[PDB]
């Protein structure tokens, strides 16, 4: 199945009065920040090549809290800023998903564009029919997959659909961490979305030539103070301070090689290994994953390797891990 | 779908078909096969119609003679309409399934 | 508490090539070199605890899961169990031409979910501070890059350092593990002094390390290259599903075989 | 009656805070407005705007009506429907039925509200099997005769437990109810 | 209309960045100020839109003789038990009214990943086999043999700063504003001139301006040494290289990519 590893998403989030209402153990404002800030830093743990970009909806008008950035830092400071937000008005659909679409418009086109919103208050007043911003969505394909909060909304509802995202109400806050976490996998790439070829730079990092000898000095590109040494372009030739960061003059995604081999698991997913309660002629009492006594009936096993991994094992190993330990050999 | 009615053989389109329409095309088969007027209550607006309508035209094949024909009332001209697009679905299905046309009419007034 | 794992690379197809070199340094060194080490750490702590993982062309198998010299007891069993376990692999051991590369990422794999493994078991009221102690003694395989660069970006999400201490060679491989995870990298190049260097630069835990003067990383040449020929190349042209460095333009990447739209 | 709880909600800030929360339809007994409104009423459901449509039991509306998924999810009963005492039409039609067939005027009195209220509150499961909530906003369906008189499928779901839920507990249990059909099958 | 004239006293004071830079590439007359932009109370706004009666009436009653405040109080003033119902209607009516304006995948070649792009007889492989199996029939001589202290003694030394392993200037302040300046001047300009010169754009229409942004970057570097000169004649200290980089570099695509354009014709 065809994945889009690049993806440029937007987490809309709704600044409405609903979500004054403490539904969940904390405020529900303050519990989807503190939780949405967990999926921010995870998302780019899990996609660096891709960015994010935070869109607060409330009283009727969409304001951009965060561009699009490949920074989780900049990103997670503005969560942390909003916590404090009024969070009284009402939500616009429209005017939310067109600054979205403004932005979105402009995107290469192989890059996968999506957006998440994250509906608290169900009502949605918006200056314009919102069924008209569907077509537009579905020419422009971007993916938009809302997550409602105690309502099944209808409009949302023909929104994911149509638009090919889907659609889910929180069942509670444990489920809540479920949800988010599903969706900063990598989506399957569909009929509509097409591949194409992207330009890509890999600087290396560089210090001081000799002995502070024919230095390049230079402070920073987006208080920088003076850097001895930091990472470069091979085009704009302008001094990173991190990476991966896309280029401030060619336009060029600039990123190292690590960060890519970060998403060829996603390429590989991991076989689930059938579990078999019963011991089966598994004679060793020590789990091989490791190395450790089976406490409990249960156990996993490959199809190539045919080894025997405990519960934490299997439950480590395709969670995280995302390989087999012995089944490499 | 052809279900295997205690009186006989029932066709329907729809795959499946839950408990209580096998209670209620069973109570409906009783009623017919007695002869007499009855009066029965079914939740769903509609899927009754289905099971109502499907019912009566198996009935009528294997005991034509019985019944000349069936009148379907509705409250509502715009309601009626909703009525013979499941009679409309539902000849077809038939006749897909027997392959031919039959002579079997159908009409709203 | 911290939990320290040494990752020993006991590769025969090296070591024993210094046992025909008739060298100074010697694979018995190297395993008591590790033992002081293991004994010296759980020596700074009761609540430390350590274990020991070697690494052979097949596979890899722990080797840690009264005074009669006068000795602490616990320690004791350690300077046995690892003793009678490592002759053992050693002595007994199948040859298979084919496969004679060392291998680390399976070793590895085995450690993060050992870690994890203690992690749960744990009591929640003390926080445990894991640490992979790498002695790689050989060079590392070109096939091996993809698994091995997985399990190291679960370190890092994991929170376990990985301290490389290579040793008669450079595995750029691994020094580019060990800076990701934020992990120590020393490259002893006198062999038989080799333990005074583990009790001084990766002995120290990352509680203290801060709060420490130790040798100055290592610049990390995080080179990218074409699959066409394996060169540095510093403009990659990588698609959107195969996620390959590529060398030039071309209508269709044969690891992909999708249908590419020119424009 | 309608109008009279319309005007004293009107009065009150009641009926301003329902506006802001969601859009506010009424009927009327001219059927070209009741046909406006319910035509704007159908498109305010679609959209994420909302509806509350204020309508009588015996209106014509509520018979020739029909609500499917995504309309009228919750239907709401102010009241148990109960004709006039005064409108003497009724009374040759009911004095009479306990003259002949022996029916008791309060029996055919609460038989004719709960057949009117089942009609006008079971249009939310027409079909394809789409979720809905039908709150009674009247103790007077507790009662076991009321109960009883309602018909077999929505009383045997129905249970005590729910029977005579506060308002804020009534409104918590619709909360929860919602969420779990809202996740698919 | 002068929309430009109005939307530069906008951002004339508003943004300090904005008109900095825009000023400085005409503090020296390096090119013409055309280029730069060419590529580059709630509830009386309710009712506005919501009662087109009060629009229509505020139209015909705007203010004459007569004060905002006396305006307000004319906003809230069987029979009227149906108008409610009717202007509810109506009033919701025309509040929605206002809100609706007229593939699997299949790879041949996947062991290219197992050896990224991370780059680079048999009877020896038995001799190690055999000889590393007779080493270690004796274990434990920790006593002596792990170590001595003369190796020990070199090796502490050698972590020493000037021992092997262990290899072992905030002076100007006001000179770093100056510095962060000129390098935001730079992007602005290349962020225009790079804009375009990746993409080949083989058309009359877009080579015009890559022309004409090109011929720019001439006169953009005329000026970017003459203030070079200035901070170079202070201490001689403290090299700045990394700008001339960027120009050379941008020259040498440049002229390259000349070149190359001839080489194509
Ligand atoms: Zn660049
Ligand atoms: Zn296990
Ligand atoms: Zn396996
Ligand atoms: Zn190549
Ligand atoms: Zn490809």
């Amino acid at each position: 199945v065809r994945l889009g590893m690049m993806r440029h998403l937007y987490v809309v989030v709704d600044g409405s009065r609903t979500m004054e209402d403490q539904d969940l153990k904390p405020n529900r404002l303050t519990c989807t920040l503190k939780l949405l800030e967990y999926f921010v830093e995870e998302y780019f743990d899990q996609n660096p090549i891709s960015q994010i970009g935070i869109i607060v909806t409330k009283s009727k008008r969409a304001e951009k809290l965060t561009e699009l950035s490949g920074n989780p830092r900049k990103h997670i400071t503005s969560l942390k800023k909003a916590v404090d937000m009024t969070c009284h008005g009402e939500p616009s659909l429209y005017n939310s998903l067109s600054i979205a679409m403004q932005t979105l418009k402009h995107m290469p086109g192989h890059t996968s564009r999506e957006v998440l919103i994250i509906f608290s208050s169900l009502t949605t007043c918006d200056p314009s029919n919102i069924y008209d911003l569907i077509k537009t969505l579905k020419a422009a394909k971007i993916r938009v997959s809302v997550i409602g909060l105690s309502a099944e909304v209808r409009v949302c509802t023909v929104l994911a659909r149509e638009t090919g995202g889907t659609y889910h109400v929180i069942l509670d806050e444990s489920h809540y961490k479920e949800l988010l976490t599903h969706h900063v996998s990598p989506p399957p790439a569909s009929s509509s979305s097409e591949c194409s070829l992207i330009r890509m730079g890999f600087p290396q990092h560089t210090i001081a030539s000799l002995s502070d000898q024919d230095a390049k000095p230079s402070f920073s590109m987006a208080e920088p103070g003076l850097t001895l040494g930091g990472y470069f372009c091979p085009q704009c030739r302008a001094k990173y301070c991190e990476l991966p960061v896309e280029c401030k003059i060619c336009g060029l995604t600039l990123v190292s090689a690590p960060h890519l081999a970060r998403s060829y698991h996603h390429l590989f997913p991991l076989d689930a290994f059938q579990e078999i309660p019963l011991e089966e002629y598994n004679g060793e009492r020590f789990c091989y994953g490791c190395q450790g006594e089976l406490k409990d009936q249960h156990v996993y096993v490959c199809a190539v390797c045919q080894n025997v991994f405990c519960v934490d094992c299997d439950v480590f190993v395709h969670d995280s891990l995302h390989c087999c330990p012995g089944c490499i050999h | 779908m052809k279900l295997n009615v205690d009186g006989l053989l029932v066709y329907f389109p729809y795959d499946y078909i839950y408990p209580e329409q096998f209670s209620y095309m069973r109570e409906l088969k009783r009623t017919l096969d007695a002869k007499g007027h009855g009066v029965l209550e079914m939740p769903s607006g509609t899927g009754k119609t289905v099971s109502l309508l499907a019912l009566i035209m198996a009935y009528q094949r294997a005991y034509p003679l019985e019944v000349t024909k069936l009148i379907y009332c509705s409250r509502t001209v715009p309601e009626i309409e909703k009525v013979i697009e499941e009679l409309r679905k539902l000849l077809n299905f038939y006749e897909k399934q027997e392959g031919e046309k039959l002579p079997f009419l159908g009409l709203a007034l | 508490l911290n939990l320290l794992v040494i990752v020993v690379d006991a590769n025969p197809i090296w070591w024993g090539k210094q046992a025909l070199k008739e060298s100074q340094f010697t694979l018995s060194k190297c395993i008591d070199a590790v033992m002081v080490l293991g004994n010296s750490h759980l020596f700074m702590n009761r609540s430390n605890k350590l274990a020991v993982i070697a690494s052979h062309i097949q596979e890899s198998r722990f080797l840690y899961p009264g005074s009669k010299d006068g000795k602490y007891e616990l320690l004791t069993s350690a300077n046995e169990v690892i003793v009678e376990e490592i002759k053992d692999l050693m002595t007994k051991s199948d040859i298979k031409g084919q496969h004679t590369e060392t291998l680390l990422a399976g070793s590895l794999a085995k450690a993060l979910c050992y870690i994890h493994r203690m992690n749960k078991e744990v009591k929640d009221n003390q926080e445990m501070k894991s640490r992979i102690l790498v002695i790689k003694a050989a060079e590392d395989s070109a096939l091996q890059y993809m698994n091995f660069m997985n399990v190291i970006f679960a370190a890092q999400k994991q929170n376990i350092l990985i301290d490389a201490c290579v040793l008669d060679s450079d595995s750029g491989l691994l020094q580019q593990a060990c800076d990701i995870t934020g992990g120590l990298y020393l490259k002893v190049p006198q062999m038989p002094s080799l333990l005074q260097y583990l009790l001084w630069v990766f002995l120290p835990d990352q509680d203290q390390r801060s709060q420490l003067i130790l040798p100055p990383p290592v610049h990390v040449d995080y080179r990218a290259a074409c699959f066409c020929h394996r060169n540095l190349i510093e403009i990659g042209y990588v698609c959107s599903v195969c996620l390959s460095i590529f060398c030039n333009f071309s209508p269709i990447c044969t690891t992909c075989e999708t249908a590419f739209k020119i424009s | 009656y309608m109008e009279s709880t319309v005007a004293s909600w009107y009065e009150q800030g009641i009926l301003e805070n329902i506006q802001r929360n969601k859009l506010l339809f009424i009927e009327t007994q001219d059927g070209a407005e009741t046909s406006v409104a319910l035509e704007k009423y159908q498109e305010a459901c679609e959209n994420g705007r909302g509806a509350i449509l204020l309508s009588v039991a015996r209106g014509k509306v509520s018979e020739g009506i029909d609500f499917v998924h995504h309309y009228g999810r919750a239907v709401i009963m102010f009241g148990v429907p109960y004709v006039y005492t005064q409108s003497r039409i009724l009374k040759a039609r009911l004095e009479y039925l306990r003259d002949q067939f022996q029916i008791r005027e309060n029996d055919f009195l609460t038989f004719d509200a709960m057949r009117h209220a089942a009609q006008c509150v079971g249009r939310a499961i027409r079909g394809k099997t789409d979720y809905g909530l039908m709150v009674f906003a009247d103790k007077r369906f507790a009662r076991g005769d009321k109960r009883g008189k309602l018909p077999r499928w929505i009383q045997e779901h129905l249970t005590d437990a729910n029977l005579n839920l506060t308002v804020d507990e009534g409104v918590q249990v619709a909360k929860y109810f919602l969420r779990q059909m809202a996740q698919p099958f | 209309a002068n929309k430009e004239l109005e939307e530069k006293n906008r951002m004339l004071q508003e943004d300090p960045v904005l008109f900095q830079l825009y000023k400085d590439l005409v503090v020296s007359q390096v090119i013409s100020a055309e280029e730069f932009w060419a590529n580059r109370s709630d509830i009386i706004e309710s009712i506005f839109r919501t009662y087109p009666a009060v629009k229509m009436k505020y139209a015909e009653n705007v203010p004459h003789n007569m004060t905002e405040k006396e305006f307000w109080t004319r906003f809230f003033q069987e029979n009227s038990n149906a108008a409610i119902i009717k202007r509810f209607n109506h009033h919701s009516a025309m509040v929605l009214a206002a809100g609706l304006r007229k593939i699997a995948l299949n790879l041949k070649k996947s062991d290219r990943y197992y050896h990224g792009p991370t780059p680079i007889t048999s009877q020896d492989i038995i001799n190690s086999f055999q000889s590393i199996r007779q080493e270690m029939e004796a274990y434990t001589p920790k006593l002596t043999q792990v170590l001595s202290s003369s190796a020990a003694s070199s090796t502490i030394t050698a972590l020493s700063p000037g021992g092997a392993l262990m290899q072992g200037q905030m002076v100007p302040n006001d000179i770093q504003s100056e510095l962060k300046h000129l390098y935001v001047a730079v992007g602005e300009l290349l962020r225009h001139f790079w804009s375009c010169f990746p993409v080949n754009t083989p058309f009359l229409e877009e080579k015009v301006v890559k022309m004409k942004s090109n011929l720019e970057r001439f006169q953009v570097t005329k000026l970017c040494p003459f203030q070079e000169k200035i901070r170079r004649q202070y201490l001689s200290t403290n090299l700045v290289s990394h700008i001339e980089e960027m120009l050379q570099t941008a020259y040498n695509k440049l002229h390259t990519w000349q070149s190359r354009r001839l080489m194509k014709k």
